[PDB]
């Protein structure tokens, strides 16, 4: 898949992911949701090779849900991201590796802090205030480097995100059919239905 | 298949002072893991107070120096024995190099001398003729070992004045020819320790208003 | 394509008088793209320090592996592992992946708690140990570090002098490498105190 | 662009106090086949120069003809052709080096490695190398191919630097050269026992020795060597 | 790398240079290439350095266990058979080229072994990038019935040939002498002909030269009591 | 490499970085990526440095011959086309060039032509070329206005190169600024990125991700 | 064929006794006396060489065995069982330690490895 | 390499040069290519030194275990064991082996096992890179039931020419004589065979 | 370049050409006019390899303008298209061929008829009621096959063209930044400045 | 192909087989590989048939024009012309030619011109794919100043063995004798030479 963005503000993490699914010549869909809820306060967006993306995401989702039931407890975003990293690090030396890049946006209820983790298909994990995969960062990071503040509100984060998407829509050759935006905070996960 | 290129190793270094300039180079010539010569001069006096070295593939390096020396000779013939200025020589060498843009001289060229104001000058070229006036430039095998050291000890990079903690830079005071030669010798001694293609000898050509002088120093032969 | 130069980064270690020093840059990248300026490459297991350059997923993986192994070592041996012993463990662990190796360049640094002797060591990606008295370098700017260390280094430097030497070796080497920089950390290690300093450097 | 077919192996040489020595075996190999056993690869030019050639033999024969033509041409309208305006080693070398580099620049090289050995008008020793790439260099000792790897180390033990040259006699130099040729015969699979040797001295001139053989060889110790490890008989 | 093995009257001597390289870069200027398989069986390795070390320690480990099991001092032919069968199995992928020498109850031995598993017997051997330089010297000066002193001389001269003439070889000469009915004497840095000259300048910086952002103490101690 | 050029009310701003790399090795931090074709025309360097240096210097010679023959300043249109027609003759041979030919004449006004080694010649208002072009475009697009002052436009070009120099591994060293007017270009100095970064961070409040 | 004894031969009796271990200890009790004493600067281990026949060369039977250069062992009980344990102990000192850490194991850890082998012969099938 | 085995009246003689090359470099000039797999069953090795050594060692092991159980093996049995290894592992081997042995019942026998792993019982056999140059000479000069001295001369002259033309062959000429009388090793130096 | 469309209606020819110029990663321009006026009543749009497109178009333009001056006469669209075809047919067996596809829309003043010619870089010429190059036809021809009538007005042609562009904007993966539309009729050539 | 030329007391004799193959198919079993470039200067051809025919035809033309102007050419002159063509066009030729001729002043001479275009004057020469198998035989059996009958026997026996081992060689053995007496053609059939 194509563009996935993430930004961690004061009290929430915002993930933006493109809606287009293109199979070579034609755009087969323009409303695709490239994300899975791993736990009530943890969201994972993904992009990479067709099939492997959803297969990997749903596999992770199943595992975190299993843990949640077994222990009657929600793993911290850090713990989830470490589990995901290991799976990808394991995968890269497999017979056929998962070609999947992910962003993990979670709100840690213990520390009362939003957290954004960027993990590529090699199992390269970094915690960031904002992140992206593919070419998305090439267009957006100069804007984020300028405007970002750690004390930004959710609304300011969304406005900075709009500027990033506008720059993408201007300079990117591919039509990614806009983005679905989701917010992760202390109350859980919700989708911004007008963007 | 025939490969028209080769690698004869070697490392060269050019530094421009306030009223002088040095061009140094090791005297070792190699192919693969063998030594061809422990003393094969690589830095040349080309006349008109200009020194030159074309490091890399020695056949192309010798050809280029030979052609430039010839260009100086014909410059005199054609322009009433006018002295070829270092800036004019640099532009001339660009054209020599770019003339073989699609079958390049596989060399890194450096020339040194004095500009028309009597100040030290060094020019650096890539294999296809792009050039630049520089203060400090190492070329060849151990260039990556030498240049960071020169950034630190000549331009005082990353060095600040004690007590200020990063607020005031170490001021860029001018270096004498004796001071420069120390840095050159230490550069090549260090390069000889960690690079297998560097060694045997060091020949330095110093350029002042009085002319061109040579200095030779032994280097480790292993 | 070359796994050892996708992410970039450097590590350098030096010995001094009754001290050792180990330093690293903070950059992590995806080739030309800078991704993180907080990717520290030095870890420690007790009083033994390990720097790792190379492919970042393997850097992280190996840190977790040696934490795992040194934690079990301690439980069984009832003592913290020493630099000399840990060096052999790193070599063993790397060679066991001889035909599917971790694309890394590790560097060990520490002081033996019993003899008080300063110790450094380096490895290639499959475990060959380089036990130098003077300095060890690793990373995408290893050539530059060899040049800096070879000229700046002198034996038996005091802790506060060794700090300046290793800092200047790293800084100027990193500034001649596109894939290194974006910050730096230096550890000064004595027998029973360790100081960690973040350096100010150019962010390009 | 081509490939060498019939080839000649190492050419070795060194300077001594009053001149230079050069040597090369008399074999023309055809791959692993030791096809031609009477090939002279040292070619004298006048009484002051000897050109030693390794590599492609067809190209060697071409170069041999160029040098022959050079002597003819130098004699044209030249009353001092056998005196002040005779060919010098330095003239002969520079000509060859020009040709070699021109040919590689047309991507049609003369597949050779050449050493020009001689004595100049003023008595100075001349010894310089050129190959198919047009690469040139000089040294107190010079050798091509296998000789570079095995002969140079031995010859450099006699003349390690410039200051060792006046201390080296012709007897010591020839001895060193002859030993090196034996070592190459032991260890180079494309070498022969028969070789030629030439001395160019500033006093005694050019001495050209043909039909020399490698002698004083050690083989007796082979009788004790059995198996490849555990075998006793 | 330059490594040689020379047989003499009552034993065998093995020698090596001390340069380890990463391409054209010198990683270690005083590397130890002489390895111990057992007390009186030593070997020197060229090629992939990690392979030469790993394969020596593995066979050395198994040789020690074999010695204990059989109540006999290890033999060189055992080390050789174990090495070659291991290397052959890996079809040259373990890039270990070794010269193996030693003394045992059977006598003194000298072997070479190549990565693919072939072995050779000889009175004098050389291996590595400087093997041709070294062999030129050995072929010029070797003779039958060498004394211990003559063999050490010849071996170190052969390494010197590699040091000076081979770019892949340098620095110092290590030697190990294995004589019959004696302890094997390891002579580390037997020759030191490449000491670096004093530099023209001291590069010791003034304290406070480097700019610092933060300082902190690192807790290396375990969790404390009370 | 990061080079940009944009048209505005007061003429043209040209801003470039100074870094040259050979693989991961930083060969130079003091490269001149603006070629002073003549007192009125500027060209940017991207691709092969020699190809850009050589042919844009040659271009200056052609522009000089034109004004000698025609007794009139050459147009940016005509100057850019001399270069594009030349590189088009070499198409397929291996030239590598990405340049902006910048000028300000009476008949045209401030004019920029993107000229490229595969024969492309595009007139435009904003161009950005190099490995760090995407970073520079972001700052440019979001802050560009025609009615920028010369002072603010100069800063925008400086700030856009800085953005690239920070994120792009192959961009950095220093920033070179130029302002092109109808009476000729004016050089606005060399600015070390190391010093500039910290200065901008403090004064602007940007780069909060970076500790200083 | 195949080893079809995949079940434990040592099991708990109603009283909580592991019979086979008790009986093994009884075999040890019948064995020749061996002892060990620790000093400040050393340790000594000793036993009697109870020669089964005067024609037997009792020097060829080693009751005291080197496990590592710094570790030795002596036993009481069944000699053959001891001999194979010495072989396993020597090997495990290499495989589970020296090939990993490049040094011989400390006494307590080698003892731990030998103990593990003996424990497994008490539970394995 | 130049190797051959020749049957004669009293048994069989194996012959070989002593040169081992790595490209054009002679890695060993005093190699012993005549290897013993049993008391009076030897072989001549050509091809990969690693492969032929590995094979010969395995065969020696097989015939040692055979002898312990069933007594002295035949030369045919030895050739069969060689063949079995060379044929079944033909994809991963480069070995050309000549097997020669002496029985009292069968006398001197020679078997050649070329690259494919086929077996060919012959009166005499030649192999190695140098054998190509002496096919004509050997075919013209070989006779059945030669004497020991004639057979030594035949091998000496043959390998002399093989060495003369083949750069991969050289050094000394080693020979092993297998008869009822026992096992005799011979060696001939360059100054001897070069003047033939 | 990317999308070039053409439609011949009752009394005019309409050419639509995309505005985007993309150099690999970035969209360098979004207002590019991929057309040249060859004569007062003949327009040529073009797409293909960078540089060659404009070079070829301007070369043709220069030649037709030269003919117009020499003879004081405008060549018929058919004559111009034949000249262009020959140049491309010549070019395809050259050392380095022009990789340029063109549409030639002209109004024949003698016959009082609009004419649309489609010519690819091989020199393959066809006269069509509507045409395209590249993938443009794959998305648009099913719509044109359905709705096209030979007696359509210019306004109806523009409406059918809008439907084609809308389908392109929906199903094409690339953002071609809209199209510039030009009309060729008896009065000459004019650009529709709102589309 | 198996070809050779041998100098003897009264002059020189050229010898050749008659087999021409296209892969494993014998396209011509009665080929004449002994070609005349002048009255008493002939050549033996090996390599590309097209190339060696083209070369020989050009040489024949050159020596015909030489003869018209300067009289009978030497065998050395003929070899030089061959060499000049083979050397200058080495990239586009696959030709291995032996030149043999008879002068009254110089008598029998043999020159071999291998692939590269080098020239080698020899007492006798062998070439072609089959020559490899008779290097040993020819070196052992050649003598200088043999008689006509001895030289014919030497060539017949040599090529007999070359044909025996080389699949690319076969058919009849053709020979051409060059002496002061004139030019004599000889032919030897399989039933004759196979039983040697
Ligand atoms: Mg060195
Ligand atoms: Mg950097
Ligand atoms: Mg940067
Ligand atoms: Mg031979």
């Amino acid at each position: 898949m194509d563009i996935i963005l993430g930004i961690r503000v004061q009290d929430s993490v915002i993930l933006a992911s493109s809606k287009a699914v293109t199979r070579g010549i034609s755009v087969l869909k323009d409303s695709d949701d490239k994300t899975r809820q791993l736990s009530p306060h943890t969201l994972m967006s993904f992009a990479g090779e067709a099939g492997d993306t959803v297969q990997f995401a749903e596999y992770i989702q199943a595992n975190i849900q299993l843990y949640s039931i077994r222990e009657d407890y929600e793993l911290s975003p850090q713990a989830v991201s470490s589990f995901v990293r290991q799976e990808l690090a394991k995968s890269i030396r497999s017979r056929r590796p998962y070609q999947v890049n992910v962003l993990i946006g979670g709100y840690d209820k213990k520390k009362n802090k939003p957290e954004l983790y960027q993990i590529d298909y090699l199992g390269t994990k970094v915690e960031l205030p904002y992140g992206a995969h593919g070419y998305s960062g090439f267009y957006t990071f100069s804007l984020l480097d300028h405007h970002y503040r750690p004390d930004m509100t959710t609304e300011e984060g969304l406005d900075l995100l709009k500027l990033c998407v506008q720059e993408l829509e201007k300079r990117m050759p591919m039509d990614f059919k806009g983005v679905i935006v989701k917010i992760v905070d202390k109350d859980g996960i919700r989708q911004v239905d007008d963007f | 298949q025939f490969n028209p290129y080769g690698d004869n190793g070697g490392t060269i270094l050019g530094i421009a002072g306030e009223d002088f300039a040095v061009l140094a180079g090791d005297t070792r010539n190699i192919t693969d893991y063998s030594i061809n010569s422990r003393y094969e001069p690589k830095v040349f006096d080309c006349g008109d107070n200009i020194v030159m070295s074309a490091n890399g593939f020695a056949a192309d390096g010798d050809a280029l120096v030979k052609r430039f020396k010839n260009s100086v000779k014909w410059y005199h013939f054609d322009h009433n024995d006018k002295k070829l200025s270092i800036n004019s020589a640099a532009r001339n060498i660009q054209h020599l190099l770019y003339g073989k843009r699609f079958f390049p001289y596989y060399v890194h060229t450096i020339i040194a001398g004095l500009d028309e104001d009597g100040k030290g000058a060094v020019y650096s070229f890539d294999p296809v003729g792009s050039y630049e006036r520089e203060q400090c430039r190492a070329g060849g095998a151990a260039a990556s070992l030498i240049m960071p050291f020169l950034d630190n000890q000549v331009n005082f990079k990353n060095q600040y004045e004690p007590g200020t903690n990063g607020k005031v830079k170490k001021p860029l005071k001018y270096l004498s020819v004796e001071e420069v030669i120390k840095l050159v010798r230490d550069s090549f001694t260090s390069a000889t320790e960690r690079h297998i293609q560097v060694g045997d000898g060091l020949e330095i050509l110093i350029v002042t208003k009085d002319g061109v002088r040579k200095e030779f120093y032994e280097l480790k032969r292993d | 394509s070359d796994p050892s130069s996708i992410n970039g980064g450097i590590v350098v270690a030096m010995t001094g008088k009754d001290c050792v020093a180990i330093a690293c840059d903070l950059r992590l990248g995806s080739q030309s793209l800078g991704v993180s300026n907080k990717f520290e490459k030095i870890f420690h297991y007790g009083h033994v320090f390990l720097g790792i350059t190379g492919l970042a997923t393997d850097v992280t993986t190996l840190n977790e592996m040696f934490r795992y192994k040194t934690n079990l070592y301690k439980l069984k041996e009832e003592r913290a592992i020493e630099p000399e012993t840990f060096t052999q463990l790193v070599s063993s662990s790397l060679y066991e992946r001889r035909f599917g190796p971790y694309f890394v360049g590790p560097v060990v640094a520490g002081i033996n708690s019993k003899s008080g002797k300063p110790f450094i060591a380096g490895f290639d990606l499959i475990g060959c140990i380089d036990e130098a008295k003077d300095f060890i370098v690793s990373g995408t700017a290893s050539d530059q570090l060899f040049g800096m260390c070879e000229s700046l280094y002198e034996p038996n430097l005091e802790p506060e002098d060794l700090f300046e030497t290793i800092s200047q070796a790293l800084l100027n080497a990193a500034d001649r490498d596109a894939l290194s920089g974006w910050g730096a950390v230096v550890y000064i290690i004595k027998k029973d105190e360790v100081v960690k300093r973040y350096l100010k450097m150019r962010q390009d | 662009t081509q490939q060498p077919i019939v080839t000649g192996t190492s050419v070795i040489s060194m300077k001594y106090d009053n001149g230079v020595i050069i040597a090369a075996d008399n074999l023309g190999s055809y791959g692993s086949l030791l096809r031609f056993n009477g090939v002279e690869r040292l070619i004298p030019v006048g009484d002051n120069t000897v050109v030693g050639i390794s590599g492609d033999i067809s190209d060697m024969q071409h170069i041999e003809r160029l040098l022959k033509d050079l002597v003819t041409e130098n004699a044209y309208d030249n009353p001092l052709a056998d005196a002040e305006e005779a060919l010098e080693p330095s003239y002969i070398f520079e000509y060859l080096a020009t040709v070699m580099y021109q040919r590689r620049s047309k991507m049609n090289p003369l597949w050779n490695a050449i050493i020009v050995a001689g004595v100049q008008s003023n008595g100075d020793q001349f010894l310089r190398y050129v190959n198919l790439l047009g690469v040139t260099y000089s040294s107190p000792t010079l050798a091509t191919g296998f000789g570079a790897h095995m002969a140079n180390p031995l010859l450099r033990k006699v003349v390690d630097r410039e200051s060792d040259i006046p201390k080296t006699t012709v007897q010591v130099a020839e001895e060193a050269i002859v030993n090196a040729m034996r070592v190459l015969y032991y260890r180079d699979a494309r070498s022969s026992r028969n070789f030629s040797l030439a001395i160019i001295d500033k006093n005694t001139g050019l001495t050209f020795k043909k039909n020399l053989q490698v002698e004083n060889m050690k083989w007796d110790f082979a009788k004790d060597i059995k198996g490849y490890g555990t075998q006793k008989i | 790398t330059t490594i040689v093995g020379v047989k003499f009257n009552n034993g065998v001597v093995i020698a090596a240079d001390t340069r380890s390289t990463q391409g054209p870069i010198v990683a270690d200027k005083n590397c130890a290439k002489l390895h111990r398989i057992s007390p009186k069986i030593w070997c020197a390795g060229a090629g992939t350095a990690a392979d030469t070390e790993a394969v020596t320690q593995l066979i050395g480990s198994n040789i020690e266990l074999h010695s204990l099991y059989t109540s006999r001092e290890p033999r060189v032919v055992s080390a050789l058979q174990m090495l070659k069968q291991h290397l052959f199995k890996y079809q040259g992928h373990i890039g270990a080229y070794l010269i193996v020498a030693g003394v045992d109850p059977t006598g003194s031995h000298l072997f070479s072994i190549h990565a693919h598993g072939s072995t050779d017997v000889g009175y004098y051997l050389s291996l590595g990038s400087g093997s041709l330089a070294a062999m030129a010297v050995l072929e010029s000066h070797w003779k039958q019935d060498l004394t211990k002193e003559e063999a050490i001389k010849l071996a170190s001269d052969a390494i010197q040939a590699g040091i000076w003439n081979d770019l892949g070889s340098g620095s110092n000469v290590d030697v190990c002498v294995m004589e019959i009915g004696k302890d094997a004497e390891y002579l580390r840095n037997y020759l030191t002909p490449n000491v670096r000259e004093e530099k023209q300048k001291s590069y010791k910086f003034p304290r406070g030269t480097t700019a610092v952002l933060k300082e902190s103490i690192v807790n290396i101690c375990d969790i404390q009591e009370e | 490499t990061t080079t940009l050029a944009f048209r505005f009310q007061g003429g043209i701003i040209v801003a470039v970085d100074s870094r040259a790399t050979a693989g991961n090795w930083v060969a130079s931090q003091t490269v001149k990526k603006v070629i002073e074709i003549n007192p009125f025309l500027l060209g940017t360097m991207a691709g092969c440095a020699a190809d850009c240096q050589f042919w844009e210097t040659w271009l200056g010679s052609q522009c000089r011959l034109h004004e000698l023959r025609e007794k009139e300043r050459i147009s940016v249109a005509a100057a850019s086309k001399i270069l594009s027609n030349l590189v088009y003759q070499y198409k397929g041979a291996g030239l590598s060039m990405g340049t902006m030919i910048c000028g300000y004449t009476r008949k045209e006004g401030p004019t920029i032509y993107y000229v490229d080694s595969d024969g492309t010649r595009l007139k435009g208002d904003i161009f950005c070329v190099g490995s760090g072009q995407t970073f520079a475009y972001g700052v440019l697009d979001s802050n560009y206005k025609w009615d920028l002052s010369v002072e603010d436009a100069l800063y925008l070009g400086k700030r856009s190169i800085l953005a690239a120099a920070h994120r792009d591994a192959y961009s950095g060293g220093s920033v070179n600024l130029y302002h092109v007017t109808e009476d000729g270009w004016i050089y606005h100095g060399n600015h070390d990125v190391g010093e500039l970064f910290w200065k901008v961070k403090e004064e602007e409040g940007s780069f909060n991700n970076v500790i200083g | 064929m195949t080893d079809r004894y995949s079940f434990s031969l040592t099991t708990f009796s109603p009283s909580g006794k592991l019979g086979q271990i008790d009986y093994a200890l009884t075999a040890v009790k019948q064995g020749v006396t061996s002892l060990g004493i620790k000093a400040t600067n050393g340790v000594v281990i000793a036993t009697e060489k109870k020669s089964s026949s005067p024609l037997a060369m009792s020097e060829t039977l080693s009751k005291v065995s080197l496990l590592t250069p710094d570790i030795g062992a002596v036993y009481s009980g069944m000699g053959p069982d001891y001999r194979v344990l010495v072989d396993k102990s020597r090997k495990v000192a290499h495989t589970s330690y020296k090939r990993i850490y490049g040094e011989y194991p400390p006494t307590k850890l080698l003892v731990s490895e030998v103990a593990k082998i003996m424990q497994e012969a008490t539970q394995s099938g | 390499t130049s190797i051959m085995a020749v049957t004669f009246k009293d048994g069989v003689i194996l012959g070989a040069d002593s040169r081992t090359t790595t490209g054009a470099y002679i890695a060993n000039r005093v190699t012993d290519k005549l290897t013993r797999v049993h008391d009076k069953i030897w072989c001549c090795r050509s091809g990969s030194a690693a492969d032929t050594q590995a094979i010969a060692d395995i065969v020696q092991y097989h015939l040692e275990l055979y002898t312990s159980q069933y007594g002295t093996p035949s030369t045919e049995t030895a050739a069969s064991v060689f063949k079995e290894l060379c044929y079944e592992n033909k994809d991963n081997l480069t070995a050309g082996i000549i097997v020669a042995g002496y029985d009292d019942k069968n006398k001197g026998e020679v078997y050649t096992i070329p690259l494919g792993g086929s077996v060919h019982k012959l009166p005499y056999a030649i192999a190695g890179s140098g054998s190509t140059f002496i096919y004509g000479y050997c075919d013209k000069n070989f006779r059945e039931n030669m004497s020991k001295e004639e057979t030594v001369d035949f091998i000496k002259h043959s390998l002399s020419q093989a060495i003369k033309w083949d750069g991969s062959s050289g050094g000394v000429i080693r020979m092993v004589v297998l008869t009822a009388a026992g096992v005799e090793r011979l060696i001939f130096y360059p100054d001897e065979y070069e003047q033939l």
